[PDB]
Order: structure tokens, then sequence, then C-alpha cells
RNA sequence: CCAUAGGUUAAUGAGGCGAACCGGGGGAACUGAAACAUCUAAGUACCCCGAGGAAAAGAAAUCAACCGAGAUUCCCCCAGU
RNA sequence: CUUUUGUAUAAUGGGUCAGCGACUUAUAUUCUGUAGCAAGGUUAACCGAAUAGGGGAGCCGAAGGGAAACCGAGUCUUAA
RNA sequence: GAGGACCGAACCGACUAAUGUUGAAAAAUUAGCGGAUGACUUGUGGCUGGGGGUGAAAGGCCAAUCAAACCGGGAGAUAGC
RNA sequence: UGUAACGGGGCUAAACCAUGCACCGAAGCUGCGGCAGCGACGCUUAUGCGUUGUUGGGUAGGGGAGCGUUCUGUAAGCCU
RNA sequence: UGUUUAUUAAAAACACAGCACUGUGCAAACACGAAAGUGGACGUAUACGGUGUGACGCCUGCCCGGUGCCGGAAGGUUAAU
RNA sequence: GAAAUUCCUUGUCGGGUAAGUUCCGACCUGCACGAAUGGCGUAAUGAUGGCCAGGCUGUCUCCACCCGAGACUCAGUGAAAUUGAACUCGCUGUGAAGAUGCAGUGUACCCGCGGCAAGACGGAAAGACCCCGUGAACCUUUACUAUAGCUUGACACUGAA
RNA sequence: CCCUUUAAUGUUUGAUGUUCUAACGUUGGCCCCUGAUCGGGGUUGCGGACAGUGUCUGGUGGGUAGUUUGACUGGGGCGGUCUCCUCCUAAAGAGUAACGGAGGAGCACGAAGGUUGGCUAAUCCUGGUCGGACAUCAGGAGGUUAGUGCAAUGGCAUAAGCCAGCUUGACUGCGAGCGUGACGGCGCGAGCAGGUGCGAAAGCAGGUCAUAGUGAUCCGGUGGUUCUGAAUGGAAGGGCCA
């Protein structure tokens, strides 16, 4: 509701990204997580908290 | 399509795809007519003058759906996997 | 001031007692659990006890709290 | 004069060999980050026309 | 002032009516959409103008697809695509 | 009679007779029956000594999966 | 000798009551009533045409029809009643 | 509005209670005759017809059979 | 005084003389009219149109925030181009 | 100023009447008057609204009688609305819930004529009210979307210095 | 000799006033057609690139016009309601109405998720540096009367409660099988594949104790995809995936 969605895209340089949702306001930290790229199929990390 | 007022199944759902415009101009060949094509040899412009495909068609595949029996030709088309292992079973030839 | 309820959850028993179920049948659906789950039979995350095993469906009190099991026997 | 296929049903819906109908699955447009994974995962197949359905679908559909 | 406009007198020709078809100029709304405005009905009803035994169109600034076709009109399919 | 939960109903309709008066038609589609021919079946316009014969342009069926390219008794899904 | 002066017939109206209400009459009769030299009244022609006219204004009147006349057409509008 | 709070007459049992027996009483059941649907019957030897079982209240509605009318053929036929 | 719902309302309604506001410089504003044109008017601000009020008598208070109208255009925004 | 305006309200007080929710005079506590959608008066005027009085009377107490036109009888002519069919009582009960028709029971010879109007949910007009319809019309406006008009600028007609 | 700038004489481009007349206006005079207040021509006068019309355009515009203005409802209106969750009604399976009885939701959370290793409350008594009924500490009682990010109900000690360690499984593709709806849909799910986290070993995780926290399609937007690519090669647009 009050928390705007964001955009985790991938390091791999692919195009594939996850999306999610962040308290903006509570956390401004650019949040950053290891998840699967199925492009690539490995674990990379994900960044970019839109 | 009437529901009543409620939304109906053919708006409740949604539209896929497209229309190729290469399917229009596709046909299958199938084996039964490795035998009317007058002459021993399936070109695309002898399928047409046997009336098997279609006079629009530019693009033929002979698939594996029954029975050729005799020496044949296919020229210029495209068979399957199984419809080559039947032509070749029966003693023809693919170019 | 009132009028508010809301959909019915179909919880409940699904399978009896002495019922052949197939693996990954739902076996009770519930709340909170009031049916544990024995052998050959899963959790679940909203708590739905599910056959793990073919076999039949085998309620028992076991424990040192009474508490009600389903097992599945094959 | 000839039986007029209903357009936008013509997009929604193609006969499969059986004589049913595929048909894309709702709930997949938008709104999708509140969706769990596991759940737009299956709405990618495309699944066939129920049974009470059909006989609206074939109405709309003469020529398929 | 030339000269026009005008004025007169001839010869010609025209007008008016007609049921439909036809070409052109104008052009609805009810209705359908289960309301309604985009859309529909429908360029229909109607109104006007003009013509002929028919009219209009018509001899590629056309299509096709690397092969080709060869002016317009009408009919059957293509395809309810 | 109609309409209704329900009508002797004080609900509707009819003064009476006689004549007329309301599920049609065209085309498309699907299903059942039936008939002909069957992995084929049928032609439309038109021609025509006209219900004949010609005309197979087509249409439907014998193959399907896939959004599609494509592949094809399999194919899509998916690196699999 | 003035006067949208007064009384009062014709004339023009239409306040009250009764009758009439399948009437003598789709608005009248009978007894009274208002104006009656005037913003009067009347004849004969004319002119304004329908979303228009005309209106000392009532939604009045526009051929016994008026919150949009009549006739013909769209048209067998549509009608979950 | 008129007895108007057994349907009435009337009843001291023709009212209650208990018991018992008989009888009346329906389009129910049974008898007798008929008709139809469905089955099971190979009963027949297309299978009609038979044999047995059972079923036949019906609105909306579905299914299955018919009747008659006008017109065409059969029809320059038959009736008149 | 008058007018009005012809055909259930004649009135306190309408009109009115008067009053005020406002528009209008004449090819007037307005109105009818896709236009030409014509009313206004063969008139011209002591004239015309629109609105409100309604002889006469005494009178007409306070509010310019809202909404219009009128005047201003420095800024802010803003079309086609 | 309790008014063409005052709900409470027949306010309250005065007058008028034997008695007055109306009237007239006030008071002011103006639900919710008010100054050109004019305020307060105002002679005259009005088929104007309300109130009182005198005259007058069949308006009335309370009607009587009379005169004509019908009604009524005879002769002639000759409608109408309506109407399922009728061999068309009362009561009480029942019942689609207010019965000539059902039940039970009273009563009742058959058929007119003049009258009357209690019922036949009497006749008339597919309720005008009230709902409903994704009815309609017309009207309103700061509803929506347009549009005539009016208005703005650009380009055109349209030039020179 | 080709530059940015600092201000100019020759000079393009955009407005401003004046001036002019030669379009345009003339509803000024005069002449003619014509002893015709129309019209047209002429000739002067005045105005003059204005005015006015066309196309485009902004505003204004009930002056007209097309229409819209919900349903539920113990008649309609007014009021209240409309989707979702929990309880009761609800008759010991499921389901079950009313303008029946009570409450809540339209989120939150990168930890409040995963895992691994621990842990166990409320209240009360007593003791008492300020300190009181209650801050903290210590014991006793008590046994969950607590706690569960948010209602209520089902649960919860193997804790689903509480604390730290390390972490991203709040993974990708699927999915036997079921449950639940008229359907659209929604839900549960072992297992398999690929990768990953936690154990100083073994031993789990496809979000949260569960159940509310939501919006079909169309139409677009944004990435990705060598799927289509209207002669061909491209592209545009479309598809598919997010």
């Amino acid at each position: 509701g009050i928390r705007e969605k964001i955009k985790l895209v991938s390091s791999a340089g692919t195009g594939h990204f996850y999306t999610t949702t962040k308290n903006k306001r509570t956390k401004p930290e650019k949040l950053e997580l290891k998840k699967f790229d199925p492009v690539v199929r490995q674990h990379v990390i994900y960044k970019e908290a839109k | 399509g009437f529901e009543g007022g409620q939304m109906p199944l053919y708006r409740r759902l949604p539209k896929f795809g497209f229309t190729s415009r290469k399917a229009a101009i596709t046909a299958e060949v199938r084996l039964s007519d490795l035998a009317k094509v007058e002459g021993g040899v399936v070109d695309l412009n002898t399928l047409k003058a046997a009336n098997i495909i279609g006079i629009q068609i530019e693009f033929a595949k002979v698939i594996l759906a029954g029975e050729v029996t005799t020496p044949v030709t296919v020229r210029g088309l495209r068979v399957t996997k199984g419809a080559r292992a039947a032509i070749e079973a029966a003693g023809g030839k693919i170019e | 001031r009132n009028g508010r309820d809301s959909e019915a959850k179909r919880l409940g028993v699904k399978r009896f007692g002495g019922e052949s179920v197939l693996a990954g049948s739902i076996i009770v659906r519930q709340r909170g659990t009031k049916f544990h789950a024995g052998a050959n039979v899963g959790c679940g995350r909203d708590h739905t006890l599910f056959a793990k095993a073919d076999g039949k469906v085998k309620f028992e009190v076991k424990g040192p709290k009474n508490r009600k099991f389903i097992s599945i026997e094959a | 004069p000839k039986i007029k296929t209903v357009r936008g049903a013509a997009k929604r819906f193609k006969k499969t060999g059986k004589g049913g109908f595929k048909h894309k699955h709702a709930n997949l447009r938008h709104i999708l980050t509140k969706k769990a994974t596991k759940r737009k995962r299956h709405l990618r197949p495309k699944a066939m026309v129920s049974k009470g359905d059909l006989g609206l679908v074939i109405a709309c559909l003469p020529y398929a």
C-alpha cells in the first residue's frame, strides 16, 4: 500500500528481473540479494531496489 | 454469449497469439497422396495439377500418414522423419 | 451496524477413517491443528493434512496430551 | 446469410483435436508482484474450456 | 473619344409529364449495443439535380512476387477468412 | 379461460352466431433420423438437345501439437 | 363640451345559480351579470408554419387535436411488458 | 343483520373413559371383462404374434404416434 | 379602465401610466435570415432595444466575500503556428 | 408584524356576539416580514377575499296548497349503454380472506305495474395516485458530451515606404 | 586565413508607430443603363491594408441538442448497505437466509523470511538504595490465566511464543494427486530437475501460526526474445516471456 514496488535486476547482464516491495521511507538502503537467474542458471546478486 | 449482464467468457479471458500468414500457404501431404501425383515426381506444382494441396500454396510437407507403395520422387518439398523412412522403404528418392 | 459474514471455507474432514486414499489426497482441512500428522501424512502450510502415501486413513489418539493423530496405512 | 463468428471469441479460443477449446488463463495480465510465483506458474499453460461453458462457446464459434 | 454594357430583329434549341432501374449533390432518426455518447441502423429512408434504353465504369501511376498477369462490368468461390 | 402460492371467486376476457385471425420464409450452422457413395464424399456459377450430361473452381474429411517459426503420430512445455 | 367618465339597449363578453349531462347543444339554455367612444367591436382580404409562429403570459392558441399540430413516409421503430 | 361457539334436528346418553365385537365407509385393495406402455422371455425363426412380470394422475416441458382439411401426382383412371 | 387558462380557475395573476438600471453613435444595438436582405426606422440618445418594478404619497438602509458584469494587464499559465 | 407570511396557535389582551378556531384593534415572544424578485401608507375603483349590520324573505323551523311541463294510461313511431350462461331469496358460517350460486338452516304459489336506490365489489374509462420498465416526453442547471452564436490569434485575400 | 566571445558601419529575420494608395469597404455626392430609392458600370470623395469573409485554432456558450442520473429495500423515498475475513445463527460432515447478533480488512515485514543452537511465560508473595500498586535484582508460588505485527476463531511446549549465530528457498522449471467453486477461478501438495542457504557432523527450506490485506478483460507502457517481418533485406507493428 505505502510500500513501493521495486525491480530487483540481476548482475549477470541478462534482462531477468525480480520484482518485490519495500518500505521506501523506512529503508532507503538499496536491497540486494543473491537470487536465481534462470537465463544463466546460477545464483547471482540482484540489485537496484527502485 | 450473453450471461445475464455478467462479463461473458469470451470477454473474461485474454486474447492470445497472432495469425501466421505462413500457415495459410502451407499444407501437409499424406503418404496416401504420393500415388496420385501423375508421374512419380512430387513437385510443388504437380501436387496442384492433381488437386492435392491448393493453388495458393508455396510450401508442402510430406508426413507419415499412410501407405506409400510406389517408386516416388519427392523434389523440393519437406518430409518428416517418418515419411523419409517410408519413402525410402518403398524405393523413393528425396531431393 | 451488522451485516457482514465471510465465505465458508469448506473445512473439516474430507476422507474419514478406513477410507482408501491416494498419495496427495487431502484428508482434513483445518485452521489450527486439532488433528496432527501421523505416519505417511504431511501437515502443509495452512495445516491441511494430506496423504503422503497410498493406503487407508487411520485416526488415533496417541501422545502424552491425548492428541488426535491421522496415520496412513498401506 | 452466413453466421458471423463472434470475432472477439475467435481470439480467445482455439479448437483442439477431440473438439474442445484451448484458452489462455485469466489473471496474468498486470498486478503480478503480489501474486505468488507458483500461482503464476500454473496460469501459463493453456487450459481447456470447462463443460458448462462449452455450449456458450460453440454458439459463439460456428466455423471453428 | 474609341469601345463595352445595353436595346431590337431573326434563326435555332430548351422547359413539361412519366412506374422502376441509373449517376451525382444533400442526408436522418427510431433501432442494436440488453442504459449510452464512439460505433450501429446507414450513406438507408427521404430531398434535389441529371440521363439513358440501359446507365455508370472502362483500356493500368493496376495487380502480382523475382513466376507472372494483362481494360471495365456481372456471377460463383476465396471467406464470415 | 387467463393469471397465479392460490380463483365459484365479488380478478381478467367474452352479447351471440358465421367468416377470417397467431411459431412462417430465406440462408447459414449443428444434431437426430434416413438414403446414396465411403478414405473419400460432393459440386457452385455457368454451359446445356435443361430436372440429363458437362463443369471438381472450391468445400468438408482422412493429423495433430504450438502464440509462431517449425516439427509431425507426436508435439508443445522446459537447459532437460 | 372633455373623458381607456357614469346609467343603459344593439353589440362584445362570460361572474353566479338552476337545468342539461345516452343533452335541443362534443359548452348550451333560463334568470340575473361585466364592458358598452374604446387598450372597443366587426366585415372582407392579407401576413406569420411546427422546436416554428403568435401570445396584455394560460403551456394559451395555431381548423372540436397542442409541454411541440396534421398528413404521408422511415415502419412491421422498439416493447426484458 | 338472525338462533349463530354440536352442520342441523335433537340427545342425560345419541356425552366422556376403559374394553370388546360387528358393521358402514374411497376412484385404495380384490373379483370379472377390456386396452395400452415397458421389460424378461429365441416364445417365435426379418421378427411379427404369443407367454409372464410390472406399470399407465399430471402443469411447464421433452419424446412417440395419428386424424382431417385444401392443393399436386397417380388421373383422358374410378364415382357421378 | 383593460387582459387572461375557446371547453371546470377571471383572480391578488397579466398589462398598465410611472420609476430605475443597462445597452445602443446609426451600415445603431437587437431581431428574422447558411446569405442577400429586411424590421428596428424613412427613426437617430428628449431616440431605440432589453430587464426589473408597477399610479400617487413618504421613502430605497448595510454587505463587492460567492456568482455575474465592467475596467485594468505587470506577472503566472495557455492554442493553432 | 401571530400578517395572503406565526409552526406552537383557537398565543395573549381589548372590541363585537347569550356564546366568535373567522373578523377588527393591538401587543411583539418576526418558527421563517423588510425596503424597485420594492417597504409602509393610500382617495377612487373591483361580477376581488374576509367580517358585521339594517331591510328583506319558504334559506330555515316545517313545510302546505296551487299553476303549467314531464312522469302515468291509450294510439303511432321507436333508441341506448350493458350482456359467460341462469331455473337470479334471507341468515349464519366457510371460502383468493366482504357469497343469489358453497355448507347448514330459515323462508318462499306463478307473472306484471308503479315506485325507491341497500347490494349485484352495478355501468362507464387496460388507475391520473403508488410502485415497476436499464419506458417516453418536455423542463432545469455549476450533471456529461457536443454545437449554433459570440470571441481570440495564425495563415489567406494583402501592398508600398 | 577557417574560433568562441566585446561592441559595430554594409546587411537577413520578428514586431511597432507614422505615411502612402493600388487591392478591399462605401448603407457619401454626381453620371449612365433607365423620365427604376434594386442592381451594375463610370467618376469623384472618404476609409484603407484596417475592416470583413475563408481555413485552422484557444476561450465562452442550457442559446439549442443528444443523453445519463444504480440496485437492495418487509411499498417507494430518506437512512444504511454493496467486495473480503472471523465468530454465532447453522439443526455434532459440507453448505445454508434476513435492513439477524457481534467484530475486523483494503496491510505490514529484507526480517517479523529460511535455517541452526538455545530458552520458557502472566500474575502474586516476600526481600528492598532511592522504588509508590507497578523500573531493577533475588527467591517462593503459579503452570500459559502469557505471548502470537493487525479482528475473531481454530491452534501453538517438538512451541507457531522468546534470543543470538549465519544467511536469501520471499529460488527457476515442473508436478502425481487431491480439495473447492456454475464458471472465470482459488487452494493444498509429496516428488523430480537445476542451482542455493543453514549443521564445528548428521538433520530442512518454493515466504510469514493459519485464515482478510483485493480487481477479470480490453487498451496501452517498459525491458527481454533473432517467434512473425504484406516483392525482397531490414525495420515498424504484432506475438511470446517478465
